[PDB]
């Protein structure tokens, strides 16, 4: 079967910017090639259709083209709002044996954001069911890199929290994360302060976010 | 308007069968070239089926004797019975118009139904609250911590969708349990925390577990 | 003395499109299937009941040559049994098919440059066809709910399709002439046969 390489397979960019996507087929494909924009969480969208067509309500800064084994996806003018994942999909056999390649991953470049940053301890109703999760918040920064340190009485804490990390925002192209930190609530009621340090590019310095249990 | 929606989806056994519905509007499916295409968690599109409008069907070499695509058109429905289902199957399936004037392109999706396949038993999650403490400035973050729950998704919106600015909801993160957690967060001006009431709808539907949680 | 006339159906200077497919009656005349049997043209020549080997000593009451024009990797859709575009909306062969399917490539005949788009096939229909059943219908295919009253647009399509056969396209997408030979016998005496 067909084979298609996307290069590359992920991709920064500046609003404005003139970005170019390539599609390679393993075999001469003619211009039986489509390309689709797939949001986080959302239905792919077909932008192109025989490798240079615009699909009707897509807007004209998308255009197509190539043909046999090479073809192009360009943006002439990157908009936040299309940070996504761009596939390429053949369709050259007469019976149905389409394929996809495996993506390119288009992220925006923008400034950098420092973090607000917040602290949840345990719900009271999480107590009653013996467990704890102390959350920690970081909200709206760029760039996706950031440091979450949990501390326990200044003591370090290692394995026993976990982080989600947002895709990015589709209007100021930022990232938010979730770090929950979980303990049973016996060793919970060991210790009397629980802080999280974040470390991220837009701070001066650590920023960290501390409660006593109990208040 | 034209639309397509998946439904069916879930926790299956391996080994075990499942049934996924598209309904559509707009289009009959009886007479269009239809699709089914399927997404594992993180990696790429995988064309599975698709039906002709005469009823010729074409299957991909991974699914063939396993899966079979059929139609209602009463219902203006497309399904895909799925039997003995390998760990490989879980995915998000999608159901696509086809249009075979320039080759076969897809022209209009569905907008996925996640299945998962593996031993594990369905869990109803515990939701509770991420409550904002008194000084936690000019700016008061809230949420709803959606702990111990299987398998993936659960929906949650904000004042049944009514508020939808400033609103995270992160991907799940499997625990060490081999269960789901996941957090929702919106941050508001901390005026408005006298002002607004905010309620968490979280909805896990292999579990049919639906809670309402007003946070503080 | 008469031959039957298949220098006609294959050596013409057309071919039909597939779903105009054409077809020639023929009738009370010896054939000799020496000159098709050993011929260094054809690039496929399958028969499917009778033996290509026995072709020039077997009969028939008559014998249909059907002749049209598809692209090379849906010249195997050409056979009982089979599926797709072709063989649903086009040109089907049955399941009891007795008969030989001829096919070549003809590139430098049905090729031009900026592409022939005379070529066309059909893309939509609402059932798939019956064995040796022709549909020239050109009315606009109703996708959606709403009818089309002969106004193309969004769920409503024309029917068929241009090949484009451009000659530097590939081999699978190049134009190939078809002929498929229907032996038909009932016990009406049988009025074509061989050297024999």
């Amino acid at each position: 079967d067909i084979v298609m390489t996307q290069s590359p397979s992920s991709l920064s960019a500046s609003v404005g910017d003139r970005v170019t996507i390539t599609c390679r087929a393993s075999q001469n494909i003619e211009r039986y090639l489509n390309w689709y924009q797939q949001k986080p969480g959302k239905a792919p969208k077909l932008l192109i259709y025989a490798a240079s067509s615009l699909q009707s309500g897509v807007p004209s800064r998308f255009s197509g083209s190539g043909s046999g084994t090479d073809f192009t996806l360009t943006i002439s003018s990157l908009q936040p709002e299309d940070f996504a994942t761009y596939y390429c999909q053949q369709s050259a056999s007469s019976t149905p044996e389409y394929t996809f390649g495996q993506g390119t991953k288009l992220e925006i470049k923008r400034t950098v954001a420092a973090p607000s940053v917040f602290i949840f301890p345990p719900s009271d109703e999480q107590l009653k069911s013996g467990t704890a999760s102390v959350v920690c918040l970081l909200n709206n920064f760029y760039p996706r890199e950031a440091k979450v340190q949990w501390k326990v009485d200044n003591a370090l804490q290692s394995g026993n929290s976990q982080e989600s990390v947002t895709e990015q925002d589709s209007k100021d192209s930022t990232y938010s994360l979730s770090s929950t930190l979980t303990l049973s609530k016996a060793d919970y009621e060991k210790h009397k302060v629980y802080a999280c340090e974040v470390t991220h590019q837009g701070l001066s310095s650590p920023v960290t976010k501390s409660f006593n249990r109990g208040e | 308007e034209v639309q397509l929606v998946e439904s069916g989806g879930g926790l299956v056994q391996p080994g075990g069968s499942l049934r996924l519905s598209c309904a559509a509007s707009g289009f009959t499916v009886g007479w269009n070239y239809m699709s089914w295409v399927r997404q594992a968690p993180g990696k790429g599109l995988e064309w599975v089926s698709v039906i002709y409008p005469g009823g010729t069907t074409f299957y991909a070499d991974s699914v063939k004797g396993r899966f079979t695509i059929s139609r209602d058109n009463s219902m203006n429905t497309l399904f895909l019975q799925m039997n003995s289902l390998r760990a490989e199957d879980t995915a998000v399936y999608y159901c696509a118009r086809v249009l075979p004037m320039y080759g076969d392109y897809l022209d209009y999706w569905g907008q996925g139904t996640l299945v998962t396949v593996s031993s594990a038993s369905t869990k109803g999650p515990s939701v509770f609250p991420l409550a904002p403490s008194s000084k936690s400035g000019g700016t008061a973050a809230l949420g709803c911590l959606v702990k111990d729950y299987f398998p993936e998704p659960v929906t949650v919106s904000w004042n049944s969708g009514a508020l939808t600015s400033g609103v995270h909801t992160f991907p799940a993160v499997l625990q060490s349990s081999g269960l789901y957690s996941l957090s929702s967060v919106v941050t508001v001006p901390s005026s408005s925390l006298g002002t607004q009431t905010y309620i968490c709808n979280v909805n896990h539907k292999p579990s049919n577990t639906k809670v309402d949680k007003r946070v503080e | 003395t008469n031959l039957c006339p298949f220098g006609e159906v294959f050596n013409a200077t057309r071919f039909a499109s597939v779903y105009a497919w054409n077809r020639k009656r023929i009738s009370n005349c010896v054939a000799d299937y020496s000159v098709l049997y050993n011929s260094a043209s054809f690039s496929t020549f399958k028969c499917y009941g009778v033996s290509p080997t026995k072709l020039n000593d077997l009969c028939f009451t008559n014998v249909y040559a059907d002749s049209f024009v598809i692209r090379g990797d849906e010249v195997r859709q050409i056979a009982p049994g089979q599926t797709g575009k072709i063989a649903d909306y086009n040109y089907k062969l049955p399941d009891d098919f007795t008969g030989c399917v001829i096919a070549w490539n003809s590139n430098n005949l049905d090729s031009k440059v900026g592409g022939n788009y005379n070529y066309l096939y059909r893309l939509f229909r609402k059932s798939n066809l019956k064995p040796f059943e022709r549909d020239i219908s050109t009315e606009i295919y109703q996708a959606g709910s709403t009818p089309c009253n002969g106004v193309e647009g969004f769920n409503c399509y024309f029917p068929l399709q241009s090949y484009g056969f451009q000659p530097t396209n590939g081999v699978g997408y190049q134009p190939y002439r078809v002929v498929v030979l229907s032996f038909e016998l009932l016990h009406a005496p049988a009025t074509v046969c061989g050297p024999k």
